[PDB]
């Protein structure tokens, strides 16, 4: 059995400027089997507002997702994307480069 | 998809070829199916063909042509046993099927030595028209109390020998019983 | 590979009617189907595989039970006489593709308003003419089954116990006596054709048999006649 | 331009944490058009132009197959579990589609895998199941018996899957046909000491497919040039980059319109 561990990707919709309003992405892919958890956190807490697409297929038999919240950009608020699968011994947490 | 057509009947006489033709309408088209059902007996498959071409099965053969959706079911060699109707079905875009009405096939046998009479018989009585070549046909009654049926063929398969009948029923005589009928000036009435 | 229950029924207008249809092709997909004069065949109710049924063209007065994956019933709830027909049950692999279908026997069924009218046959045989002997060397045997109704018989011919074929012509549909009348009752003619040597030959017996589809024990019976059942109708002759 | 129609089976046997046992997604293009699963068993659209023009009687038709093929999903993943001697949770998928590309030519494809794998391909045009391994040849040995099952395969790639394809694409013509040109920016940037980067970015735009690349006095970058996965960006736009350490310029084609970022 061969098991895919997902490519994770925070990104903004629009380029980032602190303090205009923007939506925060984390595009999940890549990924095999297709039991997964994502969550968007913001300082560490996870997001309530999110929003995603349903499961989606890929020619090469993997999988992908993606999480989006509306948000804020500021210097002091630091975002992530969490993300647990089968091949992740705990949950990773992909901190956004802020752009 | 809308529609499927095929002739209501066909004859042709024993040893000869027949085709029975079949043009479908639909939206979407994923084969036409040929089924065989004798006369109070369940439809029996007999071809399938989604691309064209012309495929081979014995005595029977079927033929598809896409562009001009139409498809034949072809026989060759005919024999009595040929006699059924004839079923073309086609599968549409949704994968259902549109049946087509059917079509009678009715075969001639070939009578090589023909020897038309009416004979009467006792149980009350009966008449029977029989040894008539195929060319003639039956007709129905004239009058409500006088019961007439339609050509049947048997087989006397020991003797190699194919007959043509009819029987008439009921004042009445043999002489009179298939006036209605076009039959040979050369009928032996006993 | 398909098995359909009753090939004949005799139902009141009214009556609730279940008609039972079995496969053990290991299929995943069956059908219900009529089957009337002029027209192709119209589906009823199918059922894709196992756990799920729905409606064909003509739904409407049936109900249907995909009970296993071999089974699936059709249930007539009020029989009407729009539902007198020939039902078949088919059953292929799967809905899509080159599956072909396997059809049960058939099932005809005829709703009437009251079974007043229902009447098995008069069976009687008619001896060969002399004068076709001496003409052809061969004899014909006459078997006529009349004043039936409904239409549901099968004839057949037996030569010294033994079922025969060859020489044999029934009429393929019987013939409607009163043709004027809404509920006319029906005659079927056959035909045997022996040699002269075999029907002047003694102790060659003639049966002609009809197997006549009427009323069962459970349908109620009220008139002073005999209660017109599903029963054999015979007729014999012997060779001179 | 060049459009796809693909339709996915998922099969998971022994599933936890709420997975459904058997998916069902159509796509045109990216966009997801249908969807069924074993929980809701019911085919319903995933595009609002597919709700507009498919009356309920697609949905209720479908709906029907697509209990039928999940039912033989499941079978078919027990005999390959069977087959292999293995022991709880695998996946079995299936990919049905086509594609009809610029010149008007035509592709189709059917393919399954095992675990995620590769397990069986189709080939229409010598009617064919190309086997990875000894269990997908004895697939291939009983599929390959049925010859009016594979011809009926090649006449839906070739022919009924284009017709779909065609019919979707006229439905979704104001989502699939339009043109969303790029916002393109060059940025110029010293990161390790000595080291200039510079990074070409692309957003907002639809189709998705784009072409960006770097060029040095108007000839082919022969550096190494790192690029940016093409990304939805959650409206119905995507994003993509190419980035060059260094007279350089960016090019970037989109839907027939060539662009030039000097620098």
């Amino acid at each position: 059995m061969i098991q895919r561990t997902p490519k994770i990707q925070v990104y903004s919709r629009h380029p980032a400027e602190n303090g205009k309003s923007n939506f925060l992405n984390c595009y999940v892919s890549g990924f095999h089997p297709s039991d997964i958890e994502v969550d968007l956190l913001k300082n560490g807490e996870r997001i309530e507002k999110v929003e995603h697409s349903d499961l989606s297929f890929s020619k090469d038999w993997s999988f992908y997702l993606l999480y989006y919240t509306e948000f804020t950009p500021t210097e002091k608020d630091e975002y992530a994307c969490r993300v647990n699968h089968v091949t992740l011994s705990q949950p990773k947490i992909v901190k956004w480069d802020r752009d | 998809g809308q529609n499927i057509d095929q002739p209501t009947e066909m004859t042709a006489t024993e040893g000869a070829i027949v085709q029975i033709n079949c043009t479908y309408q639909t939206s979407g088209f994923n084969g036409l199916f040929w089924y065989q059902q004798h006369a109070g007996e369940a439809p029996t498959f007999l071809s399938y063909n989604v691309l064209d071409g012309l495929e081979e099965k014995g005595r029977f053969s079927s033929f598809l042509s896409r562009s001009k959706g139409y498809s034949y079911l072809l026989l060759k060699e005919l024999q009595m046993k040929d006699s059924a109707s004839y079923l073309c079905a086609a599968e549409d875009s949704n994968y259902q099927l549109i049946w087509g009405a059917g079509t009678k096939l009715i075969i001639k046998p070939d009578i090589q030595n023909p020897d038309p009479a009416v004979y009467q018989l006792r149980d009350k009585s009966v008449c029977l028209f029989t040894d008539f070549d195929s060319q003639t046909n039956v007709s129905q009654s004239k009058d409500s109390d006088v019961y007439i049926t339609d050509k049947c063929v048997l087989d006397m398969r020991s003797m190699d020998f194919k007959s043509n009948s009819a029987v008439a029923w009921s004042d009445f005589a043999c002489a009179n019983a298939f006036n209605n009928s076009i039959i040979p000036e050369d009928t032996f009435f006993p | 590979g398909v098995t359909q229950t009753p090939k004949f029924q005799v139902l009141k207008t009214g009556q609730s009617m279940t008609l039972q249809c079995a496969q053990d092709m290991n299929h995943n997909s069956m059908y219900w189907y009529r089957q009337d004069p002029g027209m192709g065949l119209r589906l009823i109710y199918y059922s894709a595989s196992e756990g799920t049924t729905d409606k064909g063209e003509v739904p409407n007065g049936y109900n249907v039970s995909r009970l296993n994956k071999r089974e699936f019933s059709l249930r007539l709830e009020s029989a009407a006489p729009s539902q007198t027909s020939v039902y078949f049950c088919a059953s292929s692999y799967e809905v899509s593709g080159a599956n072909v279908l396997t059809f049960g026997e058939g099932s005809r069924l005829t709703v009437l308003e009251d079974l007043k009218n229902v009447f098995p046959p008069e069976v009687a045989v008619f001896e060969p003419s002399e004068a076709e002997i001496s003409h052809t060397q061969k004899a014909t045997l006459v078997c006529l089954a009349t004043g039936f109704y409904p239409d549901h018989v099968e004839l057949s011919w037996w030569v010294n116990g033994k079922e025969v074929h060859s020489g044999v012509c029934t009429d393929p549909q019987p013939l409607k006596e009163q043709p004027a009348l809404n509920d006319s009752r029906y005659a079927l003619s056959s035909r045997l054709r022996v040699s002269a040597t075999f029907w002047q030959n003694p102790r060659n017996h003639f049966r002609c048999q009809v197997q006549f589809y009427g009323l069962s024990e459970n349908d109620e019976w009220t008139q002073d006649r005999a209660k017109p059942v599903t029963q054999i109708v015979s007729a014999e002759a012997w060779g001179r | 331009r060049t459009h796809s129609l693909r339709y996915f089976r998922l099969g998971v046997s022994d599933p936890i944490h709420g997975v459904p046992e058997f998916i069902s997604v159509g796509y045109v293009d990216s966009h997801p058009i249908t969807t069924y699963d074993s929980v809701t068993r019911q085919k319903e659209p995933r595009a609002p132009w597919m709700a507009e023009n498919l009356a309920p009687d697609h949905w209720e038709r479908y709906t029907q197959l697509l209990r039928g093929w999940q039912q033989m999903f499941k079978v078919e993943l027990k005999r390959l579990q069977r087959h292999y001697n293995h022991s709880g949770s695998h996946t079995y998928q299936r990919m049905i589609g086509c594609e009809l590309l610029e010149d008007g030519s035509t592709t189709g494809f059917l393919q399954y895998a095992y675990d995620g794998q590769d397990f069986l391909i189709f080939n229409k045009d010598t009617l064919s199941w190309l086997a990875v391994d000894n269990v997908a040849h004895t697939i291939k040995q009983a599929w390959e018996a049925n010859q009016h099952e594979l011809l009926y395969q090649k006449n839906w790639l070739e022919e009924e899957c284009i017709a779909w394809l065609k019919r979707f694409l006229e439905y979704g013509k104001d989502t699939l046909q339009r043109t969303e040109p790029p916002l393109v920016r060059v940025n110029r940037k010293e990161t390790f000491p000595g080291v200039t980067a510079l990074f070409c970015k692309a957003h907002g735009f639809y189709p998705p497919e784009i072409y960006m690349t770097w060029m040095k006095n108007g000839e082919e970058i022969v550096q190494e040039i790192d690029y940016g996965d093409i990304l939805p960006s959650g409206d119905g736009t995507y994003q993509a980059w190419a980035s060059i350490e260094l007279l350089y310029s960016c090019h970037v084609e989109h839907s027939g319109v060539h662009m030039v970022l000097q620098v």
